[PDB]
């Protein structure tokens, strides 16, 4: 597993090199960053129970057919997987937003997921839309102003959406 | 005027030679301390108005001989000076907290005052008293621990700033004495 | 009329050329401003109401403006007023939605400065009705979209002044 | 005026005037000192008029005078009683004009724009100018305050 | 001193 | 106006020289503490109008005999002209703080302040009230930024010192 | 509660002419809303007549004449 | 009283005055000092004296003794001002080629700092020449009790900015002899003009006729290069209080027409003026109305919380004390917006934007026979 | 390095 | 609708849709199921929106309710309360139309008139669309009632 950093020295060792002096400016902007960065995961892993319980609620909603007879939530089995896969998701993209690199999310979630959902007969793109309402969810309570003080993340949402659009991007 | 800086600038002129480490290792040390200084000397540059308010009313009842006739807190005229110059001794001590040597306290103000003050007769050790209640408020200020005023900072140890303001403040008793 | 889009295609069109690096940067630049824009119009055109109640309760109420012989006394002349208080909020952000000017000049500012000076209409009480308008219509879309509605209601006080 | 609106009439039939507008203008300048005499009346009466109608609009709505509404205060309820002066020397105007186009042009186009705009209800507006019909038809006769009340007939249909 | 031009009834 | 900008350029001007290194970090540190202050600015912009409500009402909730006599306060008027000032003087606070030195609150306030409120029996005691109500309601978690809220009170702070 | 209050103003300000005013009133959405939506090509051409010029076609050429206008560019 | 009294008896003056913007301020060396303190106030001791006067290396050898002296702190200042006007050097500047009126008008700005008051004074110190020379006219200035009790031993001099102005004129003189931070005293008397290869060159004086008899300088010499310009405060007077250029192809017709708005100007003014005092209190009909059905209207506090209270009740929290008549934002912010909706005061405006068109006309009027007409 | 990675082979 | 308004569009120019409307209608329909969750959230909270406004409506304006106004009494407060039920299902109509045409059509082409022929405050109207546009934003997401209650915003700029 590589974190944030691991990332450039390891390639910094690919190649044998030094740091540079520009990269060491990039490392400690990045630190600047990390502050605001603990609060976001501090905001995710808060309200996270209610991310995927409302996520799944307008999931079901929207999409009437998985609830029904027949279809892939159909069991109370079956909804309890659905819930807490979701769960693990949100719990990856966590992780991979404070590491600062999306290796963690995709070596341990992302990497072959998508061979396992076409081997159960799970519609992806169901599973695509709820990795976007968590998105939703996810940034719309990232952007609160609430008991932290005011300032720009516009960047760190970005990132943070570019986390969840790689999750939707590989299970789709 | 001299800062640190000038400080280390000059000692190592006299020993003639290159700055090196271990100086310059001080001044870093001042360097990462600077907001805590900044924040000290801004919390003197604040409530100050009312220090020597405080001060000179707190000389005036502790010996009330002060604004008894021919005090030399008499005159409403006598008094406005006496206001002024705890004003102008307290200005100083501020410079004296920026610049963290204290070049300018002494050869700005204090160098002419003990001949001042006994070419003008005002009594000494009344105002090394008032010296003395401006010394105390202005470490009670910067110490957050005053009881009209107690505002919110980024916490930390400051002992060392108080030592130093109190250095300052001792310096202009010791120099009216 | 022009937005931005269409003023890059008129440079690079009337060069012969075809789009560039620099045209694809200023097509990219209003890209990226684009849902700025959007919330903006969506806000103003929620409030638009209330900017021109505060900004005429501002600006113009309680003065010689609407005492007897000043411009805006009788009912006729006051619904004339903030009528063109209305249309001002309404090209400004047509304006600012586009990011290009040129519609204040088609219909806007065409012929308004010898409007206002043919009928006797105070100018430097209108630019100060829309100034006010500028100052409310900035604390409700926030600091970059005030920006934006700043320099298009600037434009239209440069129009008029 | 009637004139302004008989000539404005055969002026767009392009056409002199008719005898029948000319009697209309006939009985109207024999009726002049009957119509001087009514907007006398009103005109010296004005302080009853504007304060007892102003007592019976806040008596009878309570609304806009109480706290939140929108005469709450001494300079809005000053405010309140200085638009029943303007609609009451409208009123004047077009009791010696003869016509409500002194009332309708400085009074009544775009009037729901305007008090729209300022906030203001305009059936409050509509019932003070009412409670001032009623103080005016006491202090007149019958026909009298028949013809005035008419004029007065024509502001509230205008605000409603 | 600033009148505001009427055909009828204006001002 | 007194600012970083305008004391090291008037220096230099004194000096007889061109700007060296010490000026260009005076306004480094300018472009360095710019941000914290103007997020100051902001807010207040943002929400003035109630710091009128509030500093203007605690301002006669301390002292009401204002309102009682022809002194100072006679009429509704002359309390719009209380509020009136508060107001200057909040928008000279946005504009020191904006500018980020003491300058146009100095000379456009409180330069002559001493002949005017003597004059017209202005007591300076209940302008006093007035700001140190709105320092004391000042949260540092809350509203502006703690850097904004530090850079808040010390142009209030100068303030009242300068009536005081 | 239909107000075309610019059309009106530059109509006050002898800004549009009379005609011109005409011409906004019949290329605004409500008279196409009102007229051209519920009703035919040739329809429509003959309402444009009585509302634009108040008189019915004349003869069938004329009608000839104008319905290609409409027909081919609405 | 507002004040105290002039200059010299208290400084109350100095402080509601342009003084406080300009860098017309004293200057000290404060104890032991480096290079860098002694050559700033040695400099803006130099700018002052010599009036922007340009020195040159080798005429700083004839101060030499002097300004060592003043490095010491051996020297007061005053004493070493009077050693620079005692040098060859300030000899040479104004002494050798001056007239005496222009001369004697020079030693009162650079030693005192002001403009001479009356011709009386002008004259005394006059008779203190031919009786004593040069040397002893700089001793009487330097040894002046008003001199020493404004500057005082240690402040190089100033312009005195003190708003108490003996005489107008004085003042308009004051702004008049300093023209300005970019000129000097060569330029604004043509003594190197005059002269030889920028030597030798006799000094011009004007505002002779000034002093002489009851005249006042011009608005353009007072506005053009002054110290009220120069420490210019950045005002928004509508009244521009810099001339606008002379605007070239000036006609008659055009200025005629200038004149002709001006008198209507200042007729509608008057009118609205008059009407100003028939306003009153128009509205204090109905305010007196209110006041009386004040029975009725006004209504006590109800003392609770949002909750469980009747409506429309107010609280003694929104006992806003501009609640309580009812004014709004607005009504605290109204008097800010009243240039634009008051009649008077926009007419003020105008009048003197007329009155300012009207002089920058009379100066281009003035040019006759080959004008290219247009 | 956007895409996955192949088996094993951690990123 | 929107394809409506396209169709009428380029009907009245006699063209076919151009590439630029027919991209339009293309956005549209791929934006269908958030709308159909919107307007199913809405649907299905209806009586909570329509009670919870109408007493945040009637707490904040007094005027109607109270004794004199035009809602005083049992039935005229259903009637007050009948009538926000009908702006509410327009909103609804009005988000899975995808434009404001249901709502203009049915409910504000004239709506002035009509209410100032009852007698009906127009503003307290407004007030309460507004109020149950502060209970439905209550009940949604972010993004979802920013569009939803922006659907709510066109009907107030109708009302005043
Ligand atoms: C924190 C130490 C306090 C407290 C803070 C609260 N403040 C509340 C409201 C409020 N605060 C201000 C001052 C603030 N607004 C500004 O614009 C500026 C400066 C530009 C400042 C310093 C205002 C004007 C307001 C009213 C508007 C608003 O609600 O934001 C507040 C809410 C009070 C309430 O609604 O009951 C609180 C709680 N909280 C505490 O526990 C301590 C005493
Ligand atoms: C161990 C866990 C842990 C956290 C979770 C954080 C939480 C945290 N954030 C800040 C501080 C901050 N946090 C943010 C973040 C925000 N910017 C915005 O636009 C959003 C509302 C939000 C991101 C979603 C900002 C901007 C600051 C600085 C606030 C300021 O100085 O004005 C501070 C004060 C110290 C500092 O300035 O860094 C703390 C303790 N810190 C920790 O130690
Ligand atoms: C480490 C990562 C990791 C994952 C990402 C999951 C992935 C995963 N999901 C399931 C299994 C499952 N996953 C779901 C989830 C779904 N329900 C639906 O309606 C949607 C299509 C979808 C949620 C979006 C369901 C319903 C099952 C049970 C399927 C069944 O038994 O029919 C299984 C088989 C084992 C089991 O039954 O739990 C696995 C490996 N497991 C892991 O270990
Ligand atoms: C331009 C103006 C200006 C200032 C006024 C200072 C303000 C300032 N102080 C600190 C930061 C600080 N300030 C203090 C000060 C103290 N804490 C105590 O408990 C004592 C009461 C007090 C003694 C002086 C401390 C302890 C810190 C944190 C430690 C440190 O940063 O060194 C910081 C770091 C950033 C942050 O905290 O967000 C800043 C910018 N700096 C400036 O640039
Ligand atoms: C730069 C630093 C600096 C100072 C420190 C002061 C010091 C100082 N004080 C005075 C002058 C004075 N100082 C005081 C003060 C006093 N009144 C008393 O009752 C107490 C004994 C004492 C205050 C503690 C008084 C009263 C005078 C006027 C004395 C007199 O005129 O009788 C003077 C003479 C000039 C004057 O009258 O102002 C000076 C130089 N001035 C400076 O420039
Ligand atoms: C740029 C900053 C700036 C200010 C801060 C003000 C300060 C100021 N206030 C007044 C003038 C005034 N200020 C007040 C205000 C008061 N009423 C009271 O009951 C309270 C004691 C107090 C409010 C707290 C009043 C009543 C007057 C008029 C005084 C009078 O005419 O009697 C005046 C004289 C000119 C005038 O009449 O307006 C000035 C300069 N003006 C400025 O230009
Ligand atoms: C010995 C007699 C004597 C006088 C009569 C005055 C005349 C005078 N007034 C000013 C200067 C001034 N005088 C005024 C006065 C005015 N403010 C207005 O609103 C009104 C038009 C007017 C009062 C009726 C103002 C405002 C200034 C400052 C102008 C400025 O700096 O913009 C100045 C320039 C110096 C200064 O700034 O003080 C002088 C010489 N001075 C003297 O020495
Ligand atoms: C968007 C395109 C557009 C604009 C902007 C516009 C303006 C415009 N303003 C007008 C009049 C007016 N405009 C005003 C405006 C003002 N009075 C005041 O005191 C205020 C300071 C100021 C407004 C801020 C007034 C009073 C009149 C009426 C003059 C009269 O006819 O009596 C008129 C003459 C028609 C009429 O209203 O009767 C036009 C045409 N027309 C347009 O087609
Ligand atoms: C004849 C031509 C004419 C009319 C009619 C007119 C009306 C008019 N009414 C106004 C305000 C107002 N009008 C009212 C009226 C009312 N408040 C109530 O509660 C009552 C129900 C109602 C009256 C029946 C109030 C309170 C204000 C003041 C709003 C404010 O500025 O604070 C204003 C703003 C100026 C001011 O008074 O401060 C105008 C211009 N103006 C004109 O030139
Ligand atoms: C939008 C609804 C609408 C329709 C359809 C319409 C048709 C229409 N068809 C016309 C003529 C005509 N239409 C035809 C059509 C045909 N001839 C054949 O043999 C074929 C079966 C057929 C073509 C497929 C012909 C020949 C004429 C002219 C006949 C003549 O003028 O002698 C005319 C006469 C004048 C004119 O065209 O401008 C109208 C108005 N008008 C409308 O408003
Ligand atoms: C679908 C579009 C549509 C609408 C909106 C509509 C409204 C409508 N509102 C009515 C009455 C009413 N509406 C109100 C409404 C209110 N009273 C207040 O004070 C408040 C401001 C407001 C409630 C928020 C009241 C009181 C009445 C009855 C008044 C009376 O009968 O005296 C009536 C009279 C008869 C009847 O309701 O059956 C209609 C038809 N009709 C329509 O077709
Ligand atoms: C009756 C004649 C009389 C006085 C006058 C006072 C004067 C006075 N102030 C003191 C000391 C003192 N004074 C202040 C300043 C002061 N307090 C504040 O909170 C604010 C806002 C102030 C200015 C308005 C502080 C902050 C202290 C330090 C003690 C404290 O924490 O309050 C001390 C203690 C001195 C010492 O510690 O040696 C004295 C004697 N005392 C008297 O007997």
């Amino acid at each position: 597993m590589l974190d944030a950093f691991a990332k450039v020295v390891a390639q910094a060792d690919a190649r044998g090199e030094f740091l540079s002096n520009k990269q060491l400016n990039s490392l400690e902007t990045m630190i600047g960053e990390g502050n605001k960065r603990l609060d976001i995961v501090n905001k995710i892993n808060s309200n996270a129970s209610t991310i995927v319980t409302n996520s799944a609620r307008a999931l079901f909603a929207e999409q009437p057919q998985l609830i029904q007879p027949g279809g892939n939530a159909y069991t109370s089995r079956r909804m309890a997987a659905c819930l807490r896969d979701m769960e693990i998701v949100l719990r990856y993209v966590s992780y991979a937003m404070t590491a600062g690199d999306s290796s963690v999310l995709d070596d341990r979630c992302l990497n072959g997921l998508r061979e396992t959902y076409q081997a159960l007969g799970t519609p992806g793109t169901s599973v695509a839309v709820a990795i976007q309402k968590m998105k939703e969810a996810s940034i719309a309570l990232a952007n609160d102003l609430n008991g932290v003080p005011l300032g720009d993340c516009s960047s760190l949402n970005s990132e943070l959406a570019v986390y969840f659009d790689r999750a939707a991007a590989a299970v789709v | 005027m001299l800062d640190a800086f000038s400080r280390v600038v000059v000692n190592s002129d006299s020993k003639a030679a290159y700055v090196g480490g271990s100086d310059l290792q001080s001044l870093k040390t001042f360097i990462s301390d600077g907001n805590k200084r900044l924040d000290a000397v801004n919390c003197i540059v604040s409530n100050a108005s009312c220090i020597v308010s405080d001060a000179i009313s707190g000389m005036i009842c502790e010996n009330p001989g002060l604004i008894a006739p021919g005090g030399n807190c008499y005159t409403n005229r006598r008094m406005a000076a006496c206001l002024r110059d705890g004003e102008i001794i307290l200005r100083y001590v501020s410079y004296a907290l920026l610049a963290g040597d204290s070049s300018v306290l002494d050869d700005r103000c204090l160098n002419g005052l003990k001949e001042t003050y006994i070419a003008l007769g005002v009594p000494t050790a009344s105002t090394s008293r008032a010296v003395s209640i401006m010394k105390a408020a202005s470490t009670a200020f910067i110490m957050n621990t005053a009881s009209g005023r107690k505002i919110e900072i980024a916490a930390g140890d400051c002992q060392a700033l108080q030592s130093e303001a109190a250095a300052y403040f001792d310096k202009v008793g010791s120099a009216v004495d | 009329m022009q937005d931005a889009i269409t003023a890059v295609i008129n440079t690079a069109d009337v060069q012969g050329k075809y789009l560039d690096d620099n045209s694809l940067d200023k097509l990219r630049g209003y890209f990226e401003t684009g849902e700025l824009r959007v919330r903006a119009a969506a806000t103003i055109a929620a409030n638009a109401a209330t900017i021109i109640k505060e900004s005429v309760a501002k600006a113009l109420l309680y003065s010689d403006i609407t005492r007897p012989g000043g411009n805006m006394y009788t009912t006729r002349r006051y619904a004339a007023c903030i009528r063109d208080l209305d249309y001002y909020l309404r090209y400004a952000t047509y304006g600012m939605l586009a990011g290009d000017p040129s519609i204040l000049d088609e219909r806007v500012l065409n012929g308004l400065k010898e409007t206002y000076n043919s009928l006797g209409v105070p100018i430097g009480a209108t630019v100060q009705a829309i100034q006010a308008m500028k100052e409310v219509t900035a604390s409700l879309v926030g600091t970059n979209a005030g920006q934006e509605m700043a320099v298009y209601f600037d434009y239209i006080c440069s129009g008029l002044s | 005026s009637i004139v302004t609106k008989s000539i404005v009439n055969a002026d767009a039939e392009a056409r002199y005037l008719s005898p029948g507008e000319l009697e209309r203008i006939k009985s109207f300048v024999l009726s002049g000192q009957r119509r001087l005499r009514i907007a006398q009346t009103l005109t010296e009466n004005r302080e009853m008029i504007v304060k007892k109608g102003g007592q019976q609009l806040f008596q009878k709505r309570t609304d806009v005078v109480s706290p939140g509404g929108n005469a709450y205060g001494e300079e809005m309820t000053a405010t309140c009683l200085r638009d029943l002066d303007y609609y009451l020397r409208l009123v004047t105007y077009g009791i010696v004009a003869g016509d409500v186009t002194p009332i309708e042009e400085i009074g009544l186009v775009g009037v729901k724009e305007m008090y729209n705009s300022l906030g203001t209800p305009i059936s409050g507006v509509s019932e003070g100018v009412r409670c001032m019909k009623d103080v005016a038809c006491s202090l007149l006769s019958g026909e009298d305050s028949a013809e005035a009340g008419f004029y007065f007939d024509y502001t509230l249909g205008a605000m409603q | 001193a600033y009148p505001y031009t009427g055909s009828g009834y204006g001002g | 106006m007194k600012s970083v900008i305008t004391t090291t350029i008037s220096a230099a001007d004194a000096a007889g020289r061109f700007p060296s290194s010490s000026d260009l970090e005076s306004i480094q540190g300018n472009i360095q503490r710019a941000s914290a202050r103007l997020e100051a600015a902001e807010k207040l912009s943002g929400n003035h109008e109630a710091v009128v409500k509030e500093a203007g009402d605690a301002c006669f909730a301390k002292y009401s005999y204002l309102k009682n006599s022809g002194e100072a306060g006679d009429s509704q008027e002359k309390i719009n002209k209380c509020y009136r000032d508060v107001d200057h003087y909040m928008r000279l606070i946005n504009y020191s703080l904006v500018v980020g030195g003491t300058g146009p609150l100095d000379e456009w306030g409180i330069a002559g302040s001493r002949e005017v409120y003597r004059t017209l029996n202005l007591p300076g005691s209940a302008y006093i009230a007035s700001f140190t109500f709105t320092r004391d309601r000042l949260c540092v978690p809350r509203d502006m930024s703690s850097q904004a809220g530090v850079e808040f009170v010390a142009a209030l702070d100068y303030v009242i010192n300068s009536l005081s | 509660n239909i107000q075309f209050s610019g059309l009106e103003s530059q109509v006050k300000t002898g800004q549009l002419s009379i005609k011109e005013f005409v011409r906004a009133l019949g290329k605004s959405s409500i008279y196409r809303q009102q007229f051209h939506e519920n009703f035919v090509d040739s329809r429509v051409v003959e309402l444009s007549f009585k509302h634009f010029l108040g008189r019915g076609i004349s003869s069938l050429e004329e009608f000839q004449k104008y319905f290609a206008i409409l027909s081919s560019n609405g | 009283r507002v004040l105290d009294g002039l200059d010299t008896v208290t400084q109350d003056s100095y402080s509601f005055s342009r003084y406080v913007l300009g860098p017309f301020q004293p200057s000290v060396l404060n104890a032991n000092s480096s290079e860098y303190e002694r050559e700033i106030a040695i400099r803006a001791a130099y700018r002052h004296v010599f009036g922007n006067a340009y020195i040159m290396e080798e005429e700083l050898a004839e101060v030499e003794v002097t300004a060592s002296q003043y490095k010491l702190g051996n020297l007061t200042a005053k004493e070493f001002i009077r050693a620079l006007a005692k040098s060859s050097a300030y000899k040479t500047r104004f002494f050798e080629g001056a007239s005496q009126y222009r001369f004697v008008e020079l030693n009162f700005m650079h030693l005192l700092g002001r403009a001479p008051d009356t011709q009386e004074e002008v004259a005394t110190h006059m008779n203190i020449y031919h009786a004593k020379g040069f040397d002893a006219e700089i001793d009487s200035y330097i040894d002046s009790e008003e001199y020493d009790s404004v500057f005082g031993d240690y402040n190089v001099p100033f312009l005195r900015f003190r708003g108490a102005y003996t005489p107008c004129d004085s003042f308009n003189k004051q702004c008049a002899l300093k023209g300005g931070w970019a000129n000097s005293d060569k330029a604004m008397g043509g003594a190197a003009l005059s002269g030889y290869n920028g030597s030798d060159g006799r000094q011009m004086c004007d505002r002779i006729s000034a002093y002489v008899t009851s005249d006042t300088t011009d608005y353009e010499s007072v506005a053009g290069n002054s110290p009220l310009l120069t420490t210019s405060p950045n005002w928004l007077a509508y009244p521009d209080p810099a001339i606008a250029p002379t605007p070239a192809f000036i006609s008659p017709q055009e200025v005629r027409e200038a004149r002709a708005r001006v008198e209507k100007l200042r007729e509608a003014y008057n009118e609205e003026i008059a009407k100003t005092q028939a306003r009153k209190n128009a509205m204090a009909p109905f305010r007196a109305m209110v006041e009386d059905m004040a029975p009725m209207l006004d209504r006590g506090v109800t003392f609770g919380d949002p909750m469980l209270v009747h409506p429309e009740a107010k609280l003694p929290e929104n006992e806003s004390a501009l609640a309580d008549l009812g004014g709004k934002s607005s009504d605290y912010k109204r008097f800010w917006s009243t240039m634009e909706t008051n009649t008077v005061s926009r007419l003020e405006r105008d009048l003197e934007e007329a009155k300012a068109e009207l002089r920058v006309l009379e100066k281009g009027v003035d040019a006759l026979t080959p004008m290219s007409t247009s | 390095q956007a895409d996955l990675p192949p088996p094993g082979i951690p990123s």
